[PDB]
């Protein structure tokens, strides 16, 4: 998930 | 010293080009693929440029990636309708430098009376003579504009900081008058504006939820992130789970 790393 | 609006200006985002092949036809297909990957773009910009805001790591982590996920419709087509107005003096749509719409663009993506909307607003910004520095607060308080009606983790920090980011806009209207009736209708005119943009991403939000739907009978990609926040939360919003925050009724 592009948007969870992108948080992380 | 205007410690909050020295960081609005050093934190906006740059140009971001959304990678469409101009060469070939404006078909629906090709038009709103392209569409979709600006946004996905678009996205890892507004994230980066909403952590960076003042006070905006004192909300919990879910409600950061909350707020972010149901206002980020809003916040770029705001953006858009400022870089519209600066460049093609709004009357195009200037979604990117390398994707342009003109008026048969904006019949063939299907989303017509949704683009004439969006040229509107960005005819409010030169019919208002919105400042730079008006444009850059309101924008910052668009990501604080839409929650779940249930609340957020941490409401109560939420509502300290969308109070602050009011009091930071009405503090730049102030800051440039002297006359309270021009302030106070000036303050009047811009909560109008913003509200407004509310609408126009409501129609937006519908129409890429439908098209998400149908993306593979009419040949629309759809990138990861793009996919991912349409199916799980734009629903909540067009459910009426998550709505706007308006000034007036
Ligand atoms: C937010 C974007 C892309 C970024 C921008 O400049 C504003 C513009 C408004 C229309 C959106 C588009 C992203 C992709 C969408 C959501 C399409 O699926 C249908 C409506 C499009």
């Amino acid at each position: 998930s592009r948007w969870q790393a992108l948080f992380d | 010293q205007p410690i909050f609006l020295n960081v609005l200006e050093a934190i906006e985002p740059g140009v971001v080009c959304a990678g469409h092949d101009n060469n070939q036809p404006d078909s629906f297909a090709a038009l709103l693929s392209s569409l979709n990957e600006l946004g996905e773009r678009q996205l890892v910009h507004v994230v980066k440029w909403a952590k960076a805001l003042p006070g905006f790591r004192n909300l919990h982590v879910d409600d950061q990636m909350a707020v972010i996920q149901y206002s980020w419709m809003g916040l770029m087509v705001f953006a858009m309708g400022w870089r519209s107005f600066t460049n093609v003096n709004s009357r195009m749509l200037y979604f990117a430098p390398d994707l342009v719409f003109n008026e048969y663009r904006m019949h063939k993506s299907r989303m017509y009376s949704q683009c004439v909307r969006m040229r509107h607003l960005s005819q409010e910004f030169g019919w208002l003579q919105i400042t730079p520095q008006e444009f850059l607060c309101m924008k910052a308080l668009l990501l604080f504009s839409i929650i779940p009606v249930d609340g957020l983790k941490n409401q109560k920090f939420f509502d300290e900081l969308r109070m602050n980011y009011i009091k930071e806009l009405d503090r730049i209207i102030a800051c440039k008058r002297k006359n309270p009736t021009s302030c106070s209708r000036r303050f009047y005119q811009l909560t109008k504006l913003l509200d407004s943009v509310q609408p126009i991403a409501r129609e937006l939000h519908q129409f890429t939820f439908d098209l998400l739907i149908k993306s593979h009978m009419v040949s629309v990609d759809f990138p990861e992130m793009m996919a991912e926040i349409i199916s799980v939360q734009v629903p909540k919003i067009l459910s009426g789970k998550v709505k706007p925050i308006y000034f007036h009724t």
